Formats: C-alpha cells, structure tokens, sequence
RNA sequence: UUGCU
RNA sequence: AGAGAAAUCAAGG
C-alpha cells in the first residue's frame, strides 16, 4: 500500500523523480538538490526561484477550477 | 388504439402511409415510425424542413438529413451518402456525431420522449419486439456442445435447461412459536487469574521526564550521562541483564548512530535463533502418536486495574495536548464547525489520555518508520515529546531487534523501555521495573520483550483518530439541545443520566464526554478477535434495552439465546469483560 | 457498558458507534486455512438432513428435499423444488415493470459486454502458472490459450469470450506453448474451471472467528460476470433490495412511512445463520431458468445462465497446505486423507490437493445472485409486509391488525427462507413490536432518525502520491462520509483537523524537519498547506483545489502563482482527481 | 542521522 | 523468552 510508506519514501535522501535539467543548480545554499532523482527541497525552491510563465498560460489552468470557486462564493 | 406519448395528430397523419395491419407486427412498427416522426418535430421546433410521410432537410447547412433509430450507437456506420444521418438510442442518447449537428436545444428535446417512449414499451412488455423492429434479430450467439454437454450434467440431476416436472407449489410447514424477551439477558463472567495488562505501551501509569529543549540526540544524551539504573522488581519474562541493551542503545543514539552493532544480551532481548532452539526442543522431547491439533485460549477474570486505568486517565493535566490546526471559516455553517470542534478540544485535551495518545502516536511512528528494511542491527527509537515551551518529554524508548519480515502480518522483536509511576506485579508480570535518578528525581523504568506486527503498528501510528467517536456523541448532545431551544449554545454542558454501579445518577456531559474517550482508547488498544466479535454481537442487545426503554416489546425466534453469540467472545479480554460487567450492572427489567 | 446507555438528552441508538473498535487494528487469519475450507464444505451436508447424517448426503446430486425434511428447528441445507417454481413465479407477476429492464439488457447491454472487464477483477489462480496472478496478467494469458487452441481471434464482446470456453473445451486436446508449452487434456482443462481458489479473508472486522473466501478460474469467470451483472440489473429496479442505489435510501423511505394509524406494526431486524453454508447452485439455477423462460428469452440465453451454476456444482475447492498436526510441542500441516481427523466423512471426495462437493458456496462467488434468491421467498400471498434484504442480513416491516397475524408471518416469514436453503439466526434475529427501532447494514433506525455508522473509518492519512493528489483524496474521503451520513457538523470539521495535521506531517512541514529548515532558513514563506501554511479549507469547500482558492482569497500572490504553475517545470515534466497540474504534483521515486 | 503535542 | 489466538511469527539462504 502506498499509503503505509509515504513517510518512509519522503524522507529518504532523493524522495523526488525529475526530469534532467540545468536550471536547478546542484547545490543552492549547501544543500545538495540533484542525484534523475532529487530530494523534497527542490519544489519549495522551485516556487521561490524558479522560471515564471505567462500569466494568460496561469488563467488557463485555472479557468475549470477557479469557475467552481466564484460560484461558492457569489451564492 | 394509440399510444399516450404519440400525438393523435401524428396517429392519423401514418394511418394511411403504410399498410400497418398488412404487416408482421404492424402495431409495434407503427409507433416505431410515429417516433421518427415526432423525432423531426423536435428537430424542426423554432430551417430543418420535412419529407416524412432524405427526409428532413436543413436550410441554415443546406443538408439533408433521415432519422433512424439504433439500438446501439456504437454500431453506427454511414447509411448512404444520398442521405446523412442522425441514430439515437432508445434511451434517448445520440451519437458523437449527432451532437455536432444539432445543438442542446434539439438533443434535450428528442430525449426524454423517448424515455417515456422507453417507458410504453417496458410497460405493455413489448421489450423484445420493438427491438426486433429497431434491427434484425440477434441469430444465436452462444451454444453448448455435445463433449462439454456431457461434462456438465456430471453432479446435477437436472438437463442445461432445467425442466422439473412437479407442479409449482408452496407447501405449508409446521413452524415453532415465537417467545418474548422478558428480561434482558446476563453475560457470563469468567473466573480465572487476572488478566495482565497486555497492551503494547503502559496507557495511564505512562510518565516522562522533562529535558532540556533540544534535539532527540541531545535529550538523550542529557538523560544518559546523568543517570544511574538499578533493578528493583525482575521478571523472567524480561530478565533484568536485558539492561545492557537499552543503555548501549542510548549511548550510541547519544553519539549520533541510532543503529548499533549486536551484543551478548540482545539474544535473550530480541529471541534470536528463538525458533530453531524450540524446534530443536520440540523434536528432542517428541514422542507418541500424531494428533490434531487443539488449540486452547485461558479464560481470566476481570482485573481491578480497569476501574483506576479509567480513573487515572480522565485525570487533569496543565497543558492541552491536542493541538491540532484550526481550519478556514467563510460560512456561518463553517464557523459552527470550528465551535464544536474547538470546544470539545477544550473538553478533552487537558486529559491524561490526550497525553498518552500522543505518546502512543509518536511511539508508533517512530517504530513503523524503521521496518520498511531489512536490518540485523539494532535500532533505537526513543519517544521523545516537546511541550510548548520546548523541553523535551521524554516518555521512553523502543528497541528494534533484526527483523526480516516479509509480510506485514510478521512479529518484529521490540524491547520498550518506559517511563511509569506507580508499579503493579500482578498488572505488569513479565515487565521488569527499573528505578532511574535523574538530577534527584526517582523514576520508575519499565522493560518489556516484545513482539509487535507492521501492520498494528501502522493503525497505531494515526491513533488520533479516536477522538473521533466521543466527538460525535458531544456532538449530538449540543445539536440536540440547539433544535429544542431553537437556539445554538455552544457553552451548553447538560447533566446525562446513566446507570453507575446499579444506581441511576446524573452526570456532567464535560465528565462524560472526557471517559467515554478513556473507554475508546482502552478498546482500540485492546482491539482482537475477542473485541471485535463482542462489540458486533452487542450491538442488538443494546439495541434490544433501548426498546425495552420505551415500552416496545422484543420478540425472539425458537432457538434464540442472542447473548450466547456474545458469551463466545468473553474469554480473556479485559476491557471486554469490563464491558460485561458494566452491562450486568445495567438493570435487566423495564417496567 | 452503562458509559454507552444514555437516559436523558441521548438515547442508546445515537450511542451505538461507540460500540465500535474500528480504531484498533482488524483481525488477521494465520497459518493453514484448511480447517475453516473443510467446515464450510462439511455444513451442508450436516444441515441437509434433520439427523445429520453426511455419508448419505455426500451421494446427493441436487440438494431438493421434500418438506418433510426441512430442519424446522435447526439450519436446513438444500430447497424445495416446488416452491422454487411457484415463489419464483411469484417474483414475475410483481415486478414485471422490474424484470422488463432486464430483457433490455439482455437484448442490448449483454451482448455489448466486453470482457476486458475482467482484468478489475480479485486476485486469480492461474491454470497456466499454477499460481495465484493478478487478473489481468491471468486475462491476457487465458485468452492467447483460447487463441492459439481455437486457431480464431477472439472477438472483444463477452459472448465471444464465453463461445471461446465452450468452444475450446470440446477439443480432445489442448496446449499453451510459451517455452513452457504446457499441455491439458480434457478432464485436465475441465478439473481447472471447477477449481475454486479459497483464501483466507483478511482485513475483517466484527468477527470472533476468521472465514474464508473463494474465487473462480478465470475460464469460467467471463459466464459468472453475465448472471451477476443480470442479477445486478434486476436488484436495481427491485425495492426489496439494499445493494443498490449505495446511499441506502431504502430504509429511509421505510422509516418515513412506518407511521400507520390503529394497525399493530413490527420491526424485525436479523441475518442468515450459515448464508453460504446452506445454499444449492441448482436452487438459483432453476430460480433464473424459470425467470428467462417466463421472459421469452430464447434457448441460448438459458443455457448462457445455467452454465455458471452448473460448473459450481461440480466446483473442486481447494483445502490448503493442510490439517495441523501436533505429536508434542512440534507441529505438521498434513492432507484430510492422511490420517484420521473429524473431517474423515469426506476423504472419498479427496481430488488431489482440491476436494469435490456438489452442495454449499462459498462468500465471494454469487453475491447478488443469493439476494434474489431470497427475494422471491418473499414473494407470499400470507406475506403482506415490507422486505429489505442484502445478502444475509434483511429488515422486514409487519403491518397487521392482531398480535397473532404478526407471529403467524414472522413464522411463515421464517419458513419461506428455509424452502429455498436460507436460514434465519435464531440468535441475531430480534422482532421489536412496536415497529420504530431497528438495524440493517449497519444503518441503526429510531422513529425518524435514521444513524449510519461506517463500518470502517475512512484513511485520515494522505493516500502518498503526492501532496496536490493527496490534499483533494483525502477531503473527498472526508466529504463522501458528511454526504452519506456517517459524518457530521462536527465530526467532519474533526477529520480534516486529523487528516491536515497528519498531511502536514508526512511532507515534512511540521515540527523542525530538513524540508522545513530549508524554508526558514532561505527565507521561502510557506504558502501551501503542504508546506506548513494555514489551511484555507473549510467545512463547506472540501470540494474547491487549494490553488485555485488561495488565489480567490489573496493567499497566493500573483508572483509565485506563475512559478508553480509552469507546464516547463522539471519537478513534473472521486476516482480521478480535480488537481491542476503544478511543481507539487511529483512522483515519488521507486 | 534524529523535532506531529 | 515473547507476541499471539484455533495457527502463525520469533528470517530465509
């Protein structure tokens, strides 16, 4: 069962599997972030220093979902 | 005559474009048709012209169009090319393609009239024929040969298709009359040694000792070189040389290795090479005849810690030990929530039970997370606590022995040291006691030998949620007392009348709420076979009091003795005798 | 007790999810379970006769007994032929709108079926590997051995699968050829459809005793399908029936019109003693020949439905690894035939490691085939009351005019189970006569209260794909149980509180962790749940995706929105999951 | 390596 | 030893 080793499997030293890349550097701030197989850090690092996109491209992933959230809150 | 859902003005308008009688089941065909008709109707209800009785023709796309009706839309293939068209369903789906035709306007309208359409033919039985009409017939798809004919008539005294020549008929039986329950039924209680205290941690006796704020390592490291250890009470369930394990594992946790090399005491502590030393003894010592196994359970009696485990763990503490985040409010329903939750947090976190489920869900965790290897060294898996002002709590520590378990269901050895207040010997007879000094402090410090599945462990590792069950029942009581009062109070704390010991006396519903959490905790650590089937055999005998309650009256079969189904599972369990007894005490007559 | 028996402001029906243990760990089965295979196959043929006498029912083909022989007094194995016909017969006049369905389905669903649904089927013996697979490795292996042998394709209906198993067994000889090139004769390949793979059932709860369950071979499998989804057809258009609509608003409206005026009401609220113990293949077998045959259904069609039962009567269940053995402290798991034990009456149906026996079932094979069974037992002129059932276990409402009519139907209720192999347990079955109180599937009535208790808790942990995945599992599992009841204001608004708090922990944003350290230590705020944030949800948007929401309140800033959402990012790239794809949607490495 | 009240 | 409950674990190589 996945759910009784999801703790063990985050805390292992490369919990993550991401594709090869060179904007995530090796190591940030004396953590090592790669060897592919990566450790937890790297999506927290990803949404403070990463690469931004368009903000038309965001509207677009969020257009199904954001719908069902106004029609909460306008009833 | 016509159908209710074909329009007369249809009915007519075919009467005479087909010999309807001079066919093989005209009736059927008829309004068969009338539904291709109606069909366009629909279509052309606001540019679709008409050519029933191509056949509907489109002025916005210039297309001309011939509804047909198909059983199944996924045996759709282009008809002609003279003519496009559009198959529905009996039910009234249409095809992929025929949404890109029509628009919601016309496919709303053309189902539903052939739901009740559906309907008339359901109705008059005609399932079969319409279908017969819609396509061809289905041929035979499916037949049995002479070779596998033979092979299964082997053990039935019947054809493939059965055909009994005796005359349908229910016979009349001489059955047995129904007695009524005039008393509520009383459960057996054993007689037999005390039952031991046979749960993985201590429960109430739970204690710890406060540390310095740190790290586990520094904790540790604080309690071991300041500490001295001598035995006071050994057993020979856990002899007292097993001592050396626990201390050799909190010097090497103080340095930093939670995992340390075997030693001589570890084959007494974990029972390494336990299960060929008794398969060589069992062989040595065997003699006389092969016989079938039998199993023997020991029946034990009610033990008297029960009454003060509960005692003890609905006692006051100083901190809430249930500190779970609150969630968003945005609605009125939402802030409701967050009240009731938050003030039953206040009912039963300040409790001494809070305390020691949070001792067992870290225990838990902590063991759990070192079983998903396999490993012939020993690990140490200290249960360590941090009250908000940051000292460490130190409850205990745990000793993970070689374990090379292959399914879930698999014992792992355990030694668990813990730290406990008062000692009982005939509560904790295979716990060897330990008297421990920190900075002129006298602790108590138990060992066990244990065994302990990854599966028990895992359910243990989220014991948190037994709050839920008390958390229901308070719950109800504050929304019961809102509708009556037409008004919501969540500060409302109602005396409840129960039975206690034989006399009807009535009880804050703060008190009962913070013990009916002490008596679900004791039950989901002492949750087995024997609990599992008394609590599901119970359920109809407290169902059965509360009838009795209300004056109703409770009516058995002829062989019925429901409280023998729960008697069966009253062997050795304590909480489950504890709960016997509480029902015994119960009056057993309404009047 | 007397902690769970309220006398004011509560009453002992809202109390009854306290007598639950589901907290603790479920009860596991150990060791050899030919034991508990042995005692289910011996049953019936103990109950088959008021004295029990097993050497003459070993020689029974089709359990029919004259009523004579029904066991009155005690479990009653085996049916009345006669009654069968007639109380089937009766289920056809009413209900016929009900049964009208089922003619439509089998005219367009059944031979629309594909078989590739079962590949979701349970655990399968292979006749192949000689071991248990996953169905569809077993699917796609018994298929290329139908294909090979028939020297056809197989086409994708259903039908054509179940053609194929009757095709290929009226060859003389057959072979799989890969490598292993195994070879079946014909009794080889017939002795692996009447093989039923029994197993210990694991994980379950409110039970002092561990049973089992069997399954079947995978070539008979695809004709087991067609009578079980037929059966299902029928149970959803039938309102005796519990098994369908899965909310349980049978009782419901039951309750809502309990309310009669000057009439003596009753309640009678039980389960069935030895369900699959007792129950004869032949009796639901000639149960849907009469239905089929009374439906116009042609002969192919009785004879696709008769197929499956007759296979389980002839079914070889498998015992184990063997009978225990003690000679002192040592222990050896030996076959029934070996030596002498008290389940000697049936070594002569000793078939190598399976054994033969032509009465009884087993749990899992015929679920809601067994419920119709029941259904049409019902189906009386004396029985004018209302009827829930779902498998063994059955709520029936009394509506008389005299204390004595209830009892005569509450007996003939009682008899017209025993005349198709259906015993009440004289013991579980209580009869409140002032209808009102009552339980079924574990649903605990009172007036118009209605209280469901779940029988297991729903998982408060995340499901561990990853944290978007498993923030929107697990507040959906949280929302089914508020919807259907098991959950309420309160205890719903708790369960996040457990999940959130254990989500929390399991990603490492609680306490001080490595992935925490990271964040306050390179100035990264936490702005998701998973990454130690506030939880933006709420009692009432257990629905709503969390990104989604925290941009509508302000939570996520427009800056690091368009980070986490970047489709070129390296981290990435009910039943299905209203997640949008972000650089927390990772999968964990294997 | 080790921090859920 | 112990865990445990109708028979297993206390590795298997």
């Amino acid at each position: 069962a996945p759910q009784m080793r999801l703790v063990y499997s985050v805390r292992k030293p490369w919990p993550i599997s991401m594709t090869p890349s060179k904007e995530i550097p090796l190591v940030f701030n004396g953590t090592k972030l790669k060897d592919t197989r990566a450790n937890i850090v790297v999506p927290d690092y990803w949404s403070k220093y990463g690469s931004q996109t368009s903000l038309e491209v965001v509207n677009a992933i969020l257009y199904a979902e954001d719908l069902k959230v106004q029609r909460f809150f306008s009833t | 005559d016509r159908p209710d859902h074909i329009d007369s003005r249809v009915w007519e308008l075919s009467e005479t474009q087909e010999d309807w009688i001079t066919q093989v089941h005209g009736h059927v065909r008829r309004v068969v048709e009338c539904w291709k008709y109606t069909i366009c109707c629909l279509i052309s209800n606001m540019q679709y012209d008409v050519f029933k009785w191509p056949d509907l023709y489109d002025n916005e796309r210039a297309v001309a169009y011939k509804v047909l009706l198909v059983s199944d839309l996924s045996d759709h293939s282009p008809t002609s090319g003279i003519y496009h068209d559009l198959a529905f369903n009996l039910e009234g789906e249409a095809e992929e393609s025929c949404a890109l035709v029509l628009r919601g306007s016309q496919l709303q309208d053309i189902k539903g009239f052939l739901c009740r359409a559906l309907e008339w033919v359901v109705s008059n039985n005609l399932t079969q024929e319409v279908v017969e009409t819609i396509s061809g017939e289905a041929k035979l798809q499916f037949s049995v040969g002479t070779t596998f004919r033979t092979l299964l008539k082997r053990d039935t005294d019947w054809d493939v298709i059965p055909t009994p020549r005796v005359e349908p008929n229910v016979p009349r039986i001489e059955g047995r009359r129904w007695t009524q329950m005039k008393k509520l039924p009383l459960l057996k209680e054993k007689e037999g040694p005390p039952s031991p205290w046979r749960a993985l941690l201590l429960g109430a006796d739970s204690e710890y000792i406060v540390c310095p704020p740190g790290t586990d390592q520094e904790a540790i490291s604080w309690i071991h070189s300041q500490s001295e250890i001598e035995c006071i009470r050994e057993s020979k369930s856990t002899p007292a040389s097993v001592i050396t394990c626990l201390t050799s594992s909190l010097q090497s946790f103080a340095e930093g290795n939670p995992v340390r090399s075997r030693i001589h005491e570890d084959i007494i502590a974990f029972g390494i090479n336990k299960k060929q030393e008794k398969k060589q003894s069992a062989s040595s010592s065997a003699s006389g005849e092969w016989k079938r196994a039998e199993y023997q359970v020991e029946e034990m009696s009610l033990p008297p810690w029960v009454e003060e485990e509960m005692v003890l763990l609905r006692s006051d503490q100083e901190d809430n030990w249930i500190e779970l985040e609150k969630n968003a409010i945005y609605t009125e329903v939402d802030g409701v929530a967050e009240g009731l939750v938050d003030k039953y947090i206040e009912i039963v976190g300040r409790t001494k039970v809070a305390s020691v489920i949070e001792k067992w869900q870290i225990a838990a965790t902590r063991t759990f997370s070192q079983l998903h290897t396999d490993r012939s060294r020993i690990t140490a898996c200290p249960i360590i606590t941090r009250d908000p002002s940051g000292n460490c709590q130190f409850w205990g520590m745990v000793l993970l022995g070689p374990h090379h378990v292959k399914r879930d269901t698999d014992n792992a050895p355990l030694l668990i040291a813990e730290i406990m207040g008062e000692d009982t010997e005939e509560k904790y007879p295979k716990h060897s006691v330990f008297s421990l000094k920190v900075e002129e402090k006298q602790f108590l410090l138990s060992l066990k030998i244990t065994s302990f599945s990854r599966n028990k462990l895992y359910t243990f590792s989220n014991i948190r949620r037994v709050l839920i069950q008390p958390a229901s029942i308070y719950s109800q009581v504050v929304l019961s007392r809102a509708a009556e009062n037409n008004s919501l109070n969540l500060e409302v704390n109602p005396e409840i009348q129960l039975y206690l010991e034989g006399a009807q006396r009535g009880m804050t519903l703060y008190q009962w709420v913070r013990m009916i959490l002490c008596l679900e905790f004791l039950m989901a650590i002492y949750n087995n076979p024997q609990m599992e089937g008394f609590l599901a055999n119970m359920r109809r005998l407290h169902m059965s009091r509360h009838a009795m309650m209300e004056r109703r009256q409770v009516f058995l079969p002829f062989g019925s003795r429901p409280e023998d189904k729960v008697n069966e599972c009253i062997i050795n369990n304590p909480i489950v005798a504890y709960l016997a007894k509480g029902w015994n005490s119960m009056p057993n007559v309404y009047y | 007790m007397n902690l769970f028996t309220p006398l004011s402001e509560i009453n002992p029906t809202t109390t009854q999810e306290l007598l639950y243990a589901y907290t603790g760990p479920a009860p596991v089965a150990y060791g050899t379970r030919t034991r508990a295979v042995l005692e289910n196959i011996i049953r019936p043929y103990q109950y088959f006769y008021k004295e029990p006498n097993v050497q003459r029912a070993l020689d029974i083909k089709t359990g029919c007994k004259e009523p004579e022989d029904i066991n009155v007094e005690g479990p009653s194995s085996g049916f009345h032929t006669a009654s069968v016909l007639k109380l089937a017969d009766n289920f056809f006049r009413k209900y016929r709108p009900a049964m009208e369905k089922l003619k439509y389905w089998i005219l367009v669903k059944l031979p629309k079926l594909k078989y590739a649904e079962l590949s979701k089927g349970r655990q399968t013996y292979s006749f192949i590997h000689k071991r248990n697979l996953p169905a569809p490795i077993a699917l796609e292996e018994t298929v290329e051995f139908l294909e090979q042998n028939l020297r056809r394709k197989i086409g994708p209906t259903l039908l054509s699968y179940c053609q194929a198993i009757a095709d290929v067994m009226e060859l003389d000889e057959t072979t799989y050829e890969g490598t292993y090139t195994i070879k079946f004769s014909r009794e080889e390949l017939w002795d692996q459809m009447r093989t039923l793979n029994t197993m210990w059932k694991h994980l379950e709860r409110g039970r002092l005793n561990r049973r089992t369950i069997a399954t079947p071979s995978m070539l008979i499998r695809g004709f087991v399908k067609i009578v079980e989804d037929a059966a299902k057809e029928i149970l959803e258009n039938v309102p005796t029936s519990g098994v369908p609509v899965g909310g349980e608003e049978k009782l419901a409206k039951l309750a809502s019109k309990q309310t009669f005026h000057t009439a003596v009401t009753g309640e009678l609220s039980g389960d069935q003693e030895k369900f699959n113990e007792c129950l004869d293949p032949d009796a639901m077998r000639l149960m849907w020949t009469v239905f089929l045959r009374k439906l116009g259904c042609p002969d192919w069609i009785m004879e696709l439905f008769n197929i499956p039962f007759m296979v389980f009567k002839s079914k070889l269940a498998d015992m184990g690894e063997g009978l225990v053995y003690t000679k002192g402290k040592l222990t050896d798991r030996k076959p029934l035939g070996e030596m002498p034990s008290e389940f000697d009456d049936l070594v002569r149906n000793v078939v190598g490691n399976s054994i033969s026996c032509r009465l009884g079932m087993f749990m899992g094979m015929y679920n809601l085939t067994s419920t119709l069974l029941a259904l049409i037992s019902i189906e009386r002129e004396e029985l004018t009351g209302s009827h829930v059932e779902s498998s063994d276990d059955f709520i029936h409402f009394f509506n008389c005019k005299t204390h004595e009519e209830m009892f005569k139907q509450a007996e003939t209720l009682r008899l017209t189970l025993k005349l198709v192999g259906i015993n009440m347990s004289p013991s579980k079955c209580i009869l409140i006569s002032p209808a009102g109180i009552g339980e079924f599937n574990s649903k605990f009535h009172h007036r118009d209260f209605v209280g469901n208790v779940a029988t297991e808790l729903p998982a408060l942990v995340p499901n561990g794909t990853n944290p978007m995945t498993d923030l929107a599992m697990g507040l959906n599992v949280i929302k089914h149980s508020v919807n259907t009841g098991q959950m309420n204001l309160c205890t719903g608004a708790l369960a996040m509180r457990i999940f959130n708090h254990a989500y929390k922990y399991a990603y490492m944003a609680l306490g001080v962790t490595r992935r925490t350290r990271f964040m306050e230590e390179n100035a990264i705020t936490p702005l998701l749940t998973n990454q130690g944030a506030s939880p933006v949800h709420s009692f009432s948007t257990m629905h709503l995706d969390e990104v989604a929401l925290r941009r509508h309140l302000g939570l996520l800033d427009e800056e690091t929105l368009r980070r986490i959402l970047n489709p070129n990012n390296p981290v990435t790239q009910i039943m299905e999951d209203y997640s949008v794809p972000s650089c927390f949607k990772y999968t964990l490495s294997r």
